[PDB]
This record gives C-alpha cells, structure tokens and sequence, in this order.
C-alpha cells in the first residue's frame, strides 16, 4: 500500500502519497529518506501493514518497499535506495547511505 | 496456491548473482499484484529455520474479542426510561470494535454475549436487584410498560439475570438471512427512492424486574460482543476520519493533523528531515 | 469440548492455518526473476 | 540524475509502496492508537428511542 | 507477450498493444449459480451473448485538477442494451464483469490513474451527520467523481486501496487496464435497481503533466458482464 | 555430568587411607572449581541409604510462589486519582519478590496474575463494587478518564470481577521478545548516550465501573505474581544491601549493622569469640 | 602439566608457566550461531583471525590500597584493532572471549586477586537514587575500578561473586588466570554499543604486600574474542 | 491437566530433576585425590 | 534478454534496463587463492560480504569538452567501508571487483563512452623527462582526468585501448557498462597501498551533444570487490 512519505506543511491530499524529483544541478543529491517509525506517527503508519501492526506490539520479518516512477516515457534516470540499520544519525550523503 | 502455514517462512541462503535477463528486484506496480521479490534474491542471506508462530493473526483471533457494543444508564426509581429501555441492536455505536468489523466487507460468525450490570444510589446500600434482557426480534412488539405483558415473554427469548450474578452470558448464532453479513451495503433498505443508504437485528429490551424502591437508584447495563466461528471476505481500507454517525460513513476529520481530511500523517518539517534522528 | 446441544454454542475455532495470500497478493492471470513485463 | 527532453515535464513523481513479506510475525494484541471517540456518534442515543 | 491483449465477448472485441497482464479479482473467475448454491426455484434465463458483450460509456476527460471518477455496477448498465432491459423486467440478476479502462497519451505525458474495483462501496458525506441520498448515489452510465479521493469519499484511504482489485495506467508504461469480476455478494442473486455489488474507481494519484502540445486527454471505461443469469420476471421498472 | 537426581545423594562406607601421591583433603582454589573432596575421604564413614527428597528446591517451586508486585490504594467518590489508576507495571517495587527473582541472570516463564481487592467506607455497608482490569500493552493508549473510551477495550484483555467474587486471576504467557527475561540489563534503553542505564511490559489500568456513590471509599488493590513454567540462568551474589530504588541497584546500607555497606554480618568482640557458646 | 598452558588464536598467542588449568564459563566452549537459532537474516561476516585473535588493554598497577578493576565486553575492545572496526560498521554482533589476566611478582609476595567474569554486571550508584551514567557505565579499553568492591558496586556482595566464572591468582601459587567465556546473551546477537554482555573484574582481596625491594606490579588482561559474526552492515559509528 | 486451549495457561511444572552442578562447581577443562596441580 | 541484468553482492544489488551483456576480463571469473599457488602462510580473513559488496564513488559531469576519468584499484576504494579498513590492517590482500558504469540520458542525446579496465596503467608525464609524482597517481574516491586521452597519457593510443577488457556506452543504445575483473597480477597478493592492478578508464571518444532541453549528464561508478582475501595483520596505516 501506499506510504505517505510527502507528509509535509503544504501538501494536501494525495500530494502527500507522492515524492516529486526534479532534474538535478548537483550531483549525488539527496532527495528523501522514509523515517521507519509505525509506532510513531509517520509515512509508514497509514499503510496496510501499518494498519493492521498497529493492532500488535511486536513484529518480526523482513518488509519490502516499493518504487514506481510516474514520470514521463522519454524520462530516464538512476536512483539509489538505501536501508540504513540502525546505530547512528540517518546519513545524509550518498557515499555513507551506499554503505 | 493454498496451503497450511503454521511458522513463518525460513530463509535460504543465497549467493552471488550477476544473471543476463533475471532482474528479480524489478517490477511492474501497473499489473496489480505486489512485489514477488524475495529477500534471497535482494541480498545475500543466511539459512534462517524460522519458528515464529502465525496464530495470533488467525482472523478467528483477530476479531475473537469480547467488545463493548452497548451501554446505558438509566434511573430506577418510582416515575410518578421508565425502569427499563429499549435498544435497537446495532455494532456501529462504539469505535473500537467498529473500526475492526469494518476491516472486512463481509463476515459470517456467532456472536457471545456478555451483560454487565452496575448500580449506584441516588448512602444505605447497594440493592441486589433482578433484570431481564429480552430479545425482540423484528416485527415482534416491544414492551411499553415496565410490566406490560410482553415481559412474560412466551417465544421470545429472555434471560433473569441478579447484579450479584456474574455477567449474564449466551451465544447468538449467525442469524443473517444471506450466508454473511454484510459489515457494509452500497444500496438502499426500500424500493422506493425515498429509503435510506448503506445499512435489522432487532431490539435489546432491559428491565428491572424489581418494583421501585424508596428512594432512587442509576443502573447501567454494559453489552459485550464476541464473535466465533468466523469466516471473513474481501478486507478493507482501515478507517482514518473520525467517525461521526452510527447510520453512515460521513467523516469530517480532526481539527489538526494527524487524521485531518486534509493530511492523515502528522506534518514533519520536509521530505528529508528525520524526525527521531538519533544525535549521538 | 460442547456440552451444548447447538453447534455454534461451542467455543472458538483456532485451527484454520490455511490461506493463499496469492488471491490479494498476486491476482495476475499470467503468474522468477524474468521481466514482469 | 533525472535526465528529461524539452517536452516532458521536468519535475517527476515516485509513489512508494510497502509491504510485509511471508516471513512476517505479529503478537501481543493491543488496541489500535488510531481512532477514539470523545462523544456518542450522532444516532447512538436514539437507538434507544 | 503480457502487454498485449485481446479480450472477445459476444459481438465485442477489444485488442490493447500496451496493458498489464490483466488482474481476476480473488483470482476468482466468473461463473453461472451452481444449484448447490440456488435459491430462486424459477428456470432462470441466461441470454449469453445478448448481455455478456462489452458496453462502452461516455467518456470523460483528465484535467490537470481531476479527483477522479467512479461508476456502480450494475448501475451504470442498468438502462445500456439488452443487459439493461433483462435488468428492467427481472427481479433478480447475477454476473461478473470483465472491466477494460483505457486512456492513451504521448510519450511526453505523464499521469498515473488507480484503477481499482471496491466491492460494496458504500459512500459517505462530507462535514454532515446526514446520510447520503439517492441521487447522490445512482448515477447511472454518467457515474461520478470524487470529492475526497484522498479517502475514497468514506472516510478511510486511497493508500490502501490497493487491498481491492486493482491495476494501474502509469502513462510511460502501459494505455489499459483489466479486471475481472466475478459475482461478489453474501446471496447467490440479488436485485439490481437497489445494491451495487461493485464500484469502478479510476483517480489520478499522479495528476496529468507534460510540456508538450496540449490535448485533451479522454479515459474511457467498457464493461462487460459475464454469465449473465435473470430470475423473477415481470413487467419493466422503466 | 548431567544426570537425574531425585534425593539426596547416598554416602558408602569409607575405611582407613595412608596412600602416598593421594590427598584428597587438598584442593586449588585459584582453579575456580569449589573443592571435590568427599567425606568418605575427609573421614570414616558408614553407609548411608540417603532417602530425603530434592523437590523442594526444584526452580520451579522456589520461585513458584505467588507475590505481591503491586499495591494501589485510592478515593473512590465523586471527584469534582479519579476513581481509577494506571500503573506501569514493573517486579522491582516489593523487596521480597524481587531479592529471589535477582538470584538469576535470565528467567523464561509464563506468570499467573492473581487480584485481590479491599474497600473501606471514609458506617453504612460495604457496596459489592465492580472491577475492570486493562492490560495496555507498550504504545496503546491508556484511560484518560472513569469513562473513556479506552475502557471499551476492543482489543486489549480486560478481566471485569466483583468484590464479592474470589480473587481475578488469568496467566500472562512468557512474553519477552528475547528467549528469556533479563532479570539485570548492564545497557542502555536507547541509540543515544542520554538513556536510562539499565531495565517495558506496559500499563495495567484498573477502574471501578461503578459511578460514584453518594460517600466516598476507599478502594485498594493488591496485584500478585506466581511464575510458572520456568527456566533459569546464571544465578548471582544475593542482595545485601537494602534496596533503593526501583530503577536501579543503587545502594547505601543500613546505618549499622547487619548489612551496613561497611559490614555486612554484625560483630562480634573478637575472632576467637564464641556468639552463642553453650555455657554448661 | 596443569601449570604450564600455550593459548594460540590467529596471529597471537600466549603461554603461562604458573597458571590453574582453566575455566569454561558454565562448562560451554564458543561457537558459531547455528541455522535454527538465527533470526537476522542476511549473510554474516566472520572475520575469524583478523577480530578472533587476542588484543592486550593497557595495564594497571597493585598497589596496596587499590579497590579493583573492571572492564566491560564488548565495551573494551569496541574501538580495538580489526574487532572494533567490524563493531562499528554493523549493527549486530556475537562472539564467545578467551580471557587472560596476568599478574607475577616475587616468591617473597603476597597477594590475591579474584578474578570473575560477570554476566550482565549492572552497576549501581553509592547513596543516591539516581542512576548510573552514561560515563560512569563506558570506559572503553582504560576501564574503571570499584568504590565498594566488598559489593560489588551492585549491592550484593564479593563473597558470594564465585557463583559466577572465575580464578584467582594467589601470587604463591599462580601468575595468571584463564577464562573461555561464550556468547551469555537471552538474544542470539547483540547491538555492540549499548549492552555489555559481560564484566570482567579483577579485585584484591588480599592486598599486595612483602618485606623485600619494593617494585611496580602490573596487572595485565589479554581478551581474545571468539567466533565473531557480524550482521547489520551500513557506515560505521565511529 | 489442562482444559485451556493455550499450553502456558497449564498448572506448574515440578517434574525436572535433571541436573549439571558441574558447570558451576568444576567448569575447569582437565577434570581423585591426586594433587590438582 | 541480455539487455536486462541484476547484480547482488552482499548487501548490494544494481539492475539496469540497457545493458549490453557484460564483459569477463580474458574470459576469467574471481576466485579464491587456491593452496597450491598461495605464498603467505598466516591464515587469512575472507571477509565476504563486508568486502564483497557495491561500493559507489562519487559522480563525476560529464561535459562537452571532457576528456575522460580514470580510477586506480585498489586505491579509489582504499578508505572506503570495511574494504578500507582491512586494506589499512593488512599488508595484504586480494581481490577481482565488479565494475559498473552507469550514464543515462534522452533518446534525444548522443555520446559514446570507452569504459575500459586497464591492467598495470603506468601513467606518464607530459613534456617532461620527470616521473609522475605521488598526488599525480592517487587520486583514491576522486580519481583522476585523462590530460591527452588520445594516448591514454601513457604515449600509446586509445584506438588500440580495445585490447584491455572493456565495454562502451552508446547512449542510443546502453545506460551502462559491467565488467568482471579476476585478480590480475604476478603474484598471489599485494600490498594495497602502493600498487594498483587495474585502473578503470572512462573516456568520451564521441562528445555529449543534443538540440533538447540541457540538463547535467553524470556519470557514476559502482565497484564491488569480489571473493577478498587479506593476510598480514597489524595496526591500520590510516
Ligand atoms: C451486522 C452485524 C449484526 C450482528 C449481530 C449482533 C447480534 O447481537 C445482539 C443480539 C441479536 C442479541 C442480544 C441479546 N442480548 O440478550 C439477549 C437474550 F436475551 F436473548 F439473551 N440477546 C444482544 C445483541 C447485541 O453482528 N454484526
Ligand atoms: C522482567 C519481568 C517481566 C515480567 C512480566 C510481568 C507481567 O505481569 C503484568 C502483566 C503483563 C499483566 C497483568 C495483568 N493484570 O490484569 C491483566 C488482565 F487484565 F489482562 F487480565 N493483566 C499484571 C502484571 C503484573 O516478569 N519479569
């Protein structure tokens, strides 16, 4: 089901359910993270497995995220996602995320 | 396809891949169905024999919870709710077990119920009082009077219960006319156009059997429902707004986030600010 | 077990382990890692 | 980077989607955090009228 | 070799050079009442192809601000064909559906609609303790559109939606989308002027964009029922 | 090395040693094995069919006792502690429980919550009041107020019981999301250095049902637990010192002996003092 | 022949000629984490000789009113050679510790220290109700040293501390202790930086003392981790 | 023995007798009265 | 089918939709040194997935006037993860890696990359009788610009660079290049530091052009070290 990962001041409605990217000027740059919180409120929360977890206190078991671009045919590009287990601050530049 | 699943699925280890034409991690969202990768294929993983039980997920345990589903207070006194009331049944009153019943579109099950009555003075003690909780079915009369005749209830069923006693207890049986309920219905009650959308049980009557004493007392009767035996069909959107009739799904949402019509998920400063990041 | 003489007074049934999530997961007509498309 | 022609539009859009896999446990059942209620819903009262 | 399709019922045909593989709800597959399952003790009429054909409703264009739209079934066929006059002199109906959603565009277009079949779509209002009412409801082969499609017009969420059957037509990907319905109620027929059994929802999570030469950029919704069965005959409910 | 042992081991009967290269009387402590000699080797013996039991000490039974984890007593009486309380619930506040549940390292069991209930009038009779317990799990939401929806518990385990009926009692199933409980954590709560050293099960919210009554009471609640089904690991120093707190193992001692952080076995004149010696 | 023992782990080793046989924690060796016990499920590094090998803290000196010392695990060695690294790049980790603490002096002194390793050794704070701190708790490789070590800063007590893994070094009989400690955990691994599995702690309960040239004598702890398997990869926090 | 359908809400179990004081009593390697050293 | 390919190592994966197959330097595959070519006799840590994984360096523009990048291994990749930190450790080590390059763009765009893995690539100056110097070789994570790639800086030819292991990017056809590097070297192992294998070269032979919307073309680089191996272990030469 869909995260609300755009859950940000300005957004309204199903703004909310998509990530707009736009052609870059820099290089490597960061264009979001996904806080992993479904106790706390958060992109994951409204989502089936949120939902439906919600209802329980403990979990175990692998979750999988998935990506669709909406862009047009003629776009192309190349992104990276990265899982960061947890440790430390959420990294924000590539060459820490890659690892 | 089917199958029974007692644990959790284990995990096989999985070695290097660099496969022409296997693409495992690519997928197509357009065609309906989920992601089918699996973690094997995403990453290297180990051998994991897991053996988590599922059994707590079971629909049967899900929903099979005693839930609030009817309360009400009333004045037992001389009325000179007339020492008894009358409750057209209904399980869209009390969010809790609403919003579960409502994670499905149809479900068949036998309904426990369980009545809890309390008592309080108007102190010189707390009478131990007699009540009766009498099913009538639609179409059958409800009673008017704290002892009109229909209490001798001859077909419909009754059940005498003390404040004393534990919980009043009996089981419904799935009693719909159709093989299931249906927790929601896009159509109308009538065949005229007049009739109303969306959403007949019948009526709970309570009474005090007791003559009224001296002086007053508020009694409050608590129904709890517990559905067994269930079969469940086509599961649903959770609710998110507020609820705001028992008669319909009308929403409005809360004032501010979070669950606003206007934003489900609480605002956090942009797209890419961690909310809880740890500062070490 | 039921000392009741109505079935669906018994108690609960907690042994249905079966289920085919495949009917939300993968309702697809056309069913590895090859292209989905 | 996001590479588009003169006629594409420039800013594009990712909807992301999660889910559990079969590997997946959930216990210790609780009451959901997400819905309350503070008033009786509208009808709730006349159910008993 | 699964973005290409034809789908043959009746007199109707339809070929799409750029679909999805194509979604069976419940991975179910429509079929006529069984008489382990019958209720009704009148011989039914199964007019085969005369009502299980595609019909093809008005179409309807995707604006830049679209909430999206929707269509009841059977509703939305209760006045089309030959499907709609069995519907008009019976007092019972059952059938699947085979949905078929299309919208083409360029290249250059982008947009992505959900393309989702909601059994039992019972609708609420908005900001009103009142229910809605029947014009509010049955629209016909007009169907209606979304005032919140955030939360599906009843007070839950589009984000799970997905929990329904459904497709997408994501623009750079795929122009159609198919699913197919079987009978999907709690009693083996039903009474088609006053219960819909499904909701065709199409909403555009992705608004429509592209920088290119303007068009107007139409989706078009065909439906077909499929084992078509009719009990209690009388006269007409014009 | 392992084995069965049903009573206490039996003794055979020992007679005179003079062997050279054999002194079973001497040990190596610094090996940090306890001495292995044995009275037929330290002394004569006789033969002796040892029958006395070993059951008594089974982990099982010296740890299967039910105890008091919890206490709370509050007003229960028109409030305008509201007629209800929250706790967050722990096994460190009551030194008796929690000196033999800190002899172990690790413990897996399944507990058996007994709750036992007293109300005294602040004369005219003690009402027959009746009690919901609430079992709110890590990050539900817990009772705002007497009359929350909270308490519709549609999910969460609510027992409701009456004053007048034995003690409520049901078994909370072993529960950690380790294998065993860690009876001591040497670590912190959270990613970040500003957590709590050391040591979350949830709230346990109880209520009376009941509305007030015209006079106030005076209503408290005793809360015990008897593990069942255990397994332990690992056993410790005993604790010596009086406890503190029940977020830590911060101590102080008594301020003279015993137990005093400077002595713990009280004194006496001398090392060649006989306390109690037998005065014939 | 209990006396003299050779410990050789990838590039180190170690020999004694005074010690006391040798304690296995609880009678169990280290091991590698067995399929049916896992529950991370990504493939682990096990690094073997660069982390499995023994890395020697700097040394403290006995002196005659010395309370005691003590080091946490894997605190200690979180920022040591190849172990430390392999600590901060992952999340989880696991291993077993061959610990060796030694101690010579002269036939002409006298001294003896207990040495325990104390499983999940959670320390309390002396009269107060405040909790110990973060600084109190991590001192890395320096390690601390008891304020009341007669209760083990906890308090129990140091008489009964041989409930757990232990030695002494009773300077007339031996100069060195030897442990073989396995993974102690309710959790098959563990998250490195915020729990300490075990506590080795080395006091003097009978203080150092001779009537000969006095000298400066060192206690030394050698720790080997064993069977090390990380999981939980990602940048390291350094 | 046990009417409840969940194994744990079972009576105590006071059967165990096995035991391994060894592995606190001697967890040294090398295993009479011959000198320990 | 060979224009589709999904690499996993580790941790890691990469997929791309315009491959162009994938090349295997001189037809080998990476592997572990076997017994009877082994020279070190310490045991070694084969690391695994904390080595063998996708590292990512940062991206470089490509401009119309480039003239080309380069990347020596083990250098680029020397400070980098737990690569880096073994690498630091060790005095020696072994390895293949698996290469990516990766540059997308529109079908309005047109431009042709040689990514070739040159072995050895000795490096010369430029109108000097002087040896390059040590800052003009390592480069690490950054790496390096071709100066007069027209003779790979090295008084040869790039019309003849085909001999090495390679693979192009045409943007009209492919958005990435895969090459598979075995360990090439005339010995077993090496000291990291001071020696690089082979060294990736990206060069532009045909420029970037386009008439469309401009917009900065990057290029990136993705390498996995591949079955890793290290022997000699000590402190880190950080
Ligand atoms: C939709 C839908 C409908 C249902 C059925 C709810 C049935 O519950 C009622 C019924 C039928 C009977 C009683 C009842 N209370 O007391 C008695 C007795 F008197 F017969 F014992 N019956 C209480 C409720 C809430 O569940 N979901
Ligand atoms: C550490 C550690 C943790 C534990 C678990 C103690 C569990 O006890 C609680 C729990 C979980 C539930 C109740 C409880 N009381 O009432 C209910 C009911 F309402 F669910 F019945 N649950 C009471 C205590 C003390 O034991 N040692």
């Amino acid at each position: 089901s869909m995260m609300e990962i755009n859950n940000t001041d300005g957004a309204n409605g199903m703004e909310r359910l998509r990530v707009d990217i736009s052609v870059q000027a820099d290089l490597d740059q960061l264009l979001f993270n996904i806080p992993l919180d479904i106790q706390l409120d958060g992109p994951l929360r409204n989502t089936l497995v949120g939902n439906i977890s919600r209802y329980y206190t403990h979990w175990s078991g692998s979750l999988e995220m998935t990506f669709m671009f909406c862009g047009s045919f003629m776009a192309t590009g190349k992104l990276i996602l990265c899982y960061t287990p947890p440790g430390g601050s959420c990294p924000t530049t590539r060459e820490t995320a890659m690892l | 396809v089917e199958s029974i699943i007692k644990t959790a699925t284990d995990t096989v280890k999985s070695e290097i891949n660099a496969e022409l034409g296997v693409v495992p991690s690519l997928n197509a969202v357009e065609t309906g169905a989920t992601s089918n990768t699996e973690p094997e294929e995403a990453i290297q993983t180990r051998t994991v024999i897991n053996q988590h039980g599922v059994s707590e997920t079971l629909v049967e345990n899900f929903l099979g919870r005693a839930a609030l589903v009817s309360k009400k207070s009333f004045e037992y006194k001389n009325h000179a709710h007339k020492n008894f009331f009358k409750w057209t049944i209904n399980t869209k009153s009390f969010v809790q077990l609403r919003r579960k019943l409502e994670l499905f579109t149809y479900l068949r099950f036998d309904a426990e119920i369980t009545i809890l009555t309390t008592v309080a003075v108007n102190y010189m003690g707390l009478p131990d009082l007699t009540l009766q909780a009498m099913f009538v079915p639609t179409g059958a009369l409800t009673p008017k009077e704290q002892d009109s005749f229909h209490w001798q209830s001859g077909s419909n069923a009754s059940v005498f219960f003390k404040i004393s006693d534990p919980p009043a207890r009996m089981t419904i049986p799935f009693m719909c006319i159709n093989s299931a309920y249906s927790v929601f219905y896009d159509g109308f009650a009538g065949f005229e156009k007049n009739g109303l959308y969306g959403i007949t049980i019948g009526n709970l009557c309570v009474r005090i059997v007791n003559e009224h004493q001296p002086v007053g007392f508020t009694v409050t009767v608590r129904v709890y429902m517990k559905p067994k035996h269930i079969k469940a069909w086509a599961p649903r959107p959770p609710r998110t707004m507020p609820y705001m009739s028992i008669a319909n799904a009308n929403y409005k949402g809360r004032d501010t986030a979070p669950n606003t019509l206007n934003a489900i998920i609480g605002n956090r400063a942009s797209v890419t600010t961690m909310p809880h990041n740890i500062v070490t | 077990i039921n000392f009741y003489k109505d079935s669906y007074a018994a108690s609960a049934s907690k042994q249905d382990f079966s289920q085919d999530p495949s009917k939300f997961t993968e309702p697809v007509v056309e069913g590895a890692g090859a292209p989905v498309l | 980077n996001l590479i588009v022609p003169s006629e594409s539009s420039d800013t594009c859009s990712l909807i992301g989607f999660i889910a559990a896999k079969d590997d997946f446990s959930l216990r210790l059942m609780r009451d959901s955090p997400d819905i309350g209620q503070s008033n009786h819903l509208h009808g709730a009262e006349a159910a008993y009228q | 070799s699964d973005r290409v399709l034809q789908l043959k019922l009746g007199n109707s045909a339809i070929v799409t050079q750029e679909a999805a593989n194509y979604c069976c709800a419940y991975g179910e597959w429509p079929n006529y009442l069984p008489d382990h399952e019958a209720v009704a003790i009148d011989k039914p009429t199964q007019p085969e192809t005369s009502t299980d054909r595609f019909y093809t409703l008005r179409s309807v264009k995707w604006e830049s601000n679209s909430t999206g739209w929707w269509w009841k079934l059977p509703d939305a066929l209760n006045n089309i064909g030959m499907f709609g006059q069995n519907v008009q002199y019976h007092y019972l109906y059952r059938s699947g559906f085979l949905i078929h959603v299309q919208c083409n565009a360029t290249k250059f277009h982008q947009g992505a609609l959900l393309v989702v079949a909601i059994p039992e779509h019972q609708r609420g209002a908005h900001d009103t303790t009142t229910s809605p009412g029947f014009n509010d409801i049955m629209k016909g082969e007009r169907g209606g559109t979304f005032n919140h499609p955030y939360v599906l017009d009843d007070g839950t969420s589009i984000a799970c939606a997905t929990i329904f059957p459904h497709q997408w037509i994501n623009l750079r990907t795929n122009n159609s989308a198919t699913i197919v319905l079987p009978w999907m109620n709690v009693a083996p027929m039903d009474f088609p002027l006053r219960h819909n059994q499904w909701t065709l929802a199409v909403i555009p999570v992705v608004p429509l964009g592209t920088r290119t030469m303007s068009s107007v950029v139409p989706i078009t919704v065909s439906i077909a029922p499929m084992c078509c069965e009719f009990n209690g005959l009388r006269h007409a409910i014009t």
